[PDB]
RNA sequence: AGCCGACUUAGAACUGGUGCGGACCAGGGGAAUCCGACUGUUUAAUUAAAACAAAGCAUCGCGAAGGCCCGCGGCGGGUGUU
RNA sequence: CGAUCGAAAGGGAGUCGGGUUCAGAUCCCCGAAUCCGGAGUGGCGGAGAUGGGCGCCGCGAGGCGUCCAGUGCGGUAACGCGACCGAUCCCGGAGAAGCCGGCGGGAGCCCCGGGGAGAGUUCUCUUUUCUUUGUGAAGGGCAGGGCGCCCUGGAAUGGGUUCGCCCCGAGAGAGGGGCCCGUGCCUUGGAAAGCGUCGCGGUUCCGGCGGCGUCCGGUGAGCUCUCGCUGGCCCUUGAAAAUCCGGGGGAGAGGGUGUAAAUCUCGCGCCGGGCCGUACCCAUAUCCGCAGCAGGUCUCCAAGGUGAACAGCCUCUGGCAUGUUGGAACAAUGUAGGUAAGGGAAGUCGGCAAGCCGGAUCCGUAACUUCGGGAUAAGGAUUGGCUCUAAGGGCUG
C-alpha cells in the first residue's frame, strides 16, 4: 500500500538493494566459484513474505 | 484582500512599515491602486481618471512603485 | 441601430482564381430575410461592391455568420474550399485567405 | 368513502397473523398511536414516545404512564388507594 | 386587455398490402389433493425441502447466602448497567 | 475512577487558484490566505477615559486651583455596537447522533431561444450541424431560505393554512421589528492569470509578444449533491472521550484626577510549526487463487435519444483491439442459436426442454376467505403515421 509505515519501508529499501546482479569482475578471481547471483527475486513470482 | 473605501486610509496603509510594494493596473473605468503589506494586499478602486493621476504623484517616496501592465 | 458587415476577398481576386462580381450577385440572389430568398427581403438589406471588398448593412437584426455560411456556399459551389479558408480579422469583416501549408 | 368494513390499523398487516391476534393487537394499536389531551396544557398533544413515556408537544412535559395507554386502570386504583392510605395515615 | 411557457389527457378526420407494446423491454391460465401458516434460514463443493426458525399456546425452576451455567484455583466469573 | 493501548472509513483547529516534469504536486514555483503556540522591555494604535460641581480669571471663545465620580454604550423587546477586569467553585452547551415518506430552497449537469469565434455538409436543401462561450479560499455587502423569537392588539357569523398536516385567549390573523444560515449574486482577489480564435517574433533553448472575444435570456413531477421544514415506525429509541465555549457567583486587582493605572476575546506588527507516509496497479495482466487463471476482492463521479426507469438497444467524452496465435476449407458427431406442412403430449417415470402469454388504455372479474385478499383472477376490445380541435397556467395594469 501507499500508507507504509518507516520499517516496511526501510525492510523494502533492503530488499531491493539485494535485488541487483552480480559486478562483471569478480569471476576473474582466483578462488570464486559463483557464477551469478542465485538469491534473486521477481515481484511477480516470489511474494518476498510479509 | 482588502477593499479600501476612501482615500486617506490609503496612505497610512502605504505609508506602513511593512508595506512591500505598491502596484498600478489601468484597466478599463477603473483604476487600480495595490499595497502588499504583510498580511493583506490592500486595493484602491478610484473610477476618476483626474484623482488618479495626482494621487500617482501623492505616493510616498520611500515605497517601492510597479506600474503594471 | 444599424448593422454593417464587410468581406474582403483580396488574395483570391489578386491570384485570379476568383471574382468578386460573380461573387456579389450569388450573394444579391441568395440571402434570406424572414423566410424569403428572392427580391433580397425588401429594401432592408444593401449590398455595396468595392474593389474585392463587399460591404452589406442591415437595419432589422442580421447575424453576422450567415455571411460566413453563405461564403462557404460559394466556395464549395466554385471547389475553393480546399484551396480558401474564411476567417475574422476584427469583428464586422471577414477574410479570404489561403491555408498555410508550406 | 370507507375503505374497510372491520379492520382499522391492522389492516398493514394484509392477510397475516390471524384473525384473533389482529383483532387482539387492534386496541393497543388504536390507544398507543392516539393523541390524549394534556392534563397540564389542556391541549390534546398528549403523544408516545416509548413505552412508559408520553410527551406533550407544546407544554413539553413527558409523563410516566402506561405501555399502550396513557393511563392504567391497575395504577389509577393505586393512586386512589395512596390518596386514601395518606389520608389515613395523619388522619 | 396585453405579453409569455411547459408537458399531458380526451375527441375527430384522413391514410398504409389489418400493419402498428412492428427492435428492445415484457405474468401462460384454470379445477383439485398432500405438507408447511406466512416473510426468513439451512448441509461452502451431489439433498433449498415437508427439514430448522418463527409469533402464538403451555408447562418447569428461582425472592439473590437464589435459579441456570463457566472456571485448575481465589472475598473468582456470565446472565447482571438484571 | 483508574497506568497504558485500542479506528490512514468514527471525533478531530487550519489551503486555495494558476503554472511546471520523461516520471512528483491542495507538497515544487508564483499569487492570494488561514490555524495554533510565543513574548520581560510587552511593537504600535484603539478601548478602559478622561466627565461634573464649587471658587476665581477671561467680554466671550475658554483657562488655572479644590471636591468628587468614572471595571463601556444603545434598543420597550427580541437583541445590537470593534473591545468592554476578575480566580478557586458550580451550572449548561457544542462535540453528540436511528430508519423511512412527503414538500420547499440553492448549486452542478441536462433542455430551449438568440449573439460571437472556429470547424462539418453543400449533387439539392438547410439564417443549417458540431465544439466552446468563466472565476478559487478568505473578507465585506445584498438576494434567498428558516425561526417552537419580540412589540401593538384581542378573535364565533371562528379564522389562518399545508401536498398531507397543523396553529390559536398558555394569544390566531393583521401591521412593525429581531436573530440564524447565506455553499446563491456583486465586489476586493481579478485579469495581470486561464480558455477560444487570428497573427507576429526567438532560424530555436521561450509562464514570448500582441489583436479581438470570453455575451443576453427562458424553463422544468427533470437526474445528482446539499440545506431546511414537517410527518410516520419501534415490547428496536439509535456511542463515548479528547477538546472548545457561554453563564451564575464575586475571593481579589488597579488609580487618585493623571507622561492616569490594572486589564482587553478589537485592528494591525514580529517569530516558529519538529517526526513518518506520499511514485505506480487497484483488476478479464502490477492483489489472492502454483499463472497475464471466464473465479474472488471495499468505495467516489455518472451525458444525449428511446422509454416508467441507474432496464434493454444506439450514440458523444474517454478507452480498447476481440481476450495464451493466424491462414484455407464448410464432412460427420458436437456446443450455442433458429425455423418447420398436417396432427397436437400419441414422446417420456414425469409437458424435461422448448413453445404460448406478456407493456399501456378501456371495460370486466368467480369459488372461497382469517373480509385484509384471491386479482394482472378468468375474459375480451384498442394500439402506427399524419392533419386538427377542445380542456388543464403565470406576469403586468
Ligand atoms: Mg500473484
Ligand atoms: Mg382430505
Ligand atoms: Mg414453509
Ligand atoms: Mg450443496
Ligand atoms: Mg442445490
Ligand atoms: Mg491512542
Ligand atoms: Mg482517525
Ligand atoms: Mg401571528
Ligand atoms: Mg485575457
Ligand atoms: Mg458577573
Ligand atoms: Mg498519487
Ligand atoms: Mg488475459
Ligand atoms: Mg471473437
Ligand atoms: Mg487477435
Ligand atoms: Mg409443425
Ligand atoms: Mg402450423
Ligand atoms: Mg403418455
Ligand atoms: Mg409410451
Ligand atoms: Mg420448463
Ligand atoms: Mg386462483
Ligand atoms: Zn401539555
Amino acid at each position: 500500500s501507499s500508507h507504509k509505515t518507516f520499517r516496511i519501508k526501510r525492510f523494502l529499501a533492503k530488499k531491493q538493494k539485494q535485488n541487483r546482479p552480480i559486478p562483471q569482475w569478480i569471476w576473474m578471481k582466483t578462488g570464486n566459484k559463483i557464477r551469478y547471483n542465485s538469491k534473486r527475486r521477481h515481484w511477480r513470482r516470489t511474494k518476498l513474505g510479509l | 484582500p482588502r477593499k479600501i473605501e476612501e482615500i486617506k486610509d490609503f496612505l497610512l496603509t502605504a505609508r506602513r512599515k511593512d508595506a512591500k510594494s505598491v502596484k498600478i493596473k489601468k484597466n478599463k473605468d477603473n483604476v487600480k491602486f495595490k499595497v502588499r503589506c504583510s498580511r493583506y494586499l490592500y486595493t484602491l478602486v478610484i473610477t476618476d481618471k483626474e484623482k488618479a493621476e495626482k494621487l500617482k504623484q501623492s505616493l510616498p517616496p520611500g515605497l517601492a512603485v510597479k506600474e503594471l501592465k | 441601430q444599424l448593422l454593417k458587415f464587410t468581406l474582403d476577398c483580396t488574395h483570391p481576386v489578386e491570384d485570379g482564381i476568383m471574382d468578386a462580381a460573380n461573387f456579389e450577385q450569388f450573394l444579391q440572389e441568395r440571402i434570406k430575410v424572414n423566410g424569403k430568398a428572392g427580391n433580397l427581403g425588401g429594401g432592408v438589406v444593401s449590398l455595396e461592391r468595392s474593389k474585392s471588398k463587399i460591404t452589406v448593412t442591415s437595419e432589422v437584426p442580421f447575424s453576422k455568420r450567415y455571411l460566413k455560411y453563405l461564403t462557404k456556399k460559394y466556395l464549395k459551389k466554385n471547389n475553393l474550399r480546399d484551396w480558401l479558408r474564411v476567417v475574422a480579422n476584427t469583428k464586422e469583416s471577414y477574410e479570404l485567405r489561403y491555408f498555410q501549408i508550406n | 368513502a370507507k375503505r374497510t368494513k372491520k379492520v382499522g390499523i391492522v389492516g398493514k398487516y394484509g392477510t397475516r397473523y390471524g384473525a384473533s391476534l389482529r383483532k387482539m393487537v387492534k386496541k393497543i394499536e388504536i390507544s398507543q398511536h392516539a393523541k390524549y389531551t394534556c392534563s397540564f396544557c389542556g391541549k390534546t398533544k398528549m403523544k408516545r414516545r416509548a413505552v412508559g413515556i408520553w410527551h406533550c408537544g407544546s407544554c413539553m412535559k413527558t409523563v410516566a404512564g402506561g405501555a399502550w395507554t396513557y393511563n392504567t386502570t391497575s395504577a389509577v386504583t393505586v393512586k386512589s388507594a395512596i390518596r386514601r392510605l395518606k389520608e389515613l395515615k395523619d388522619q
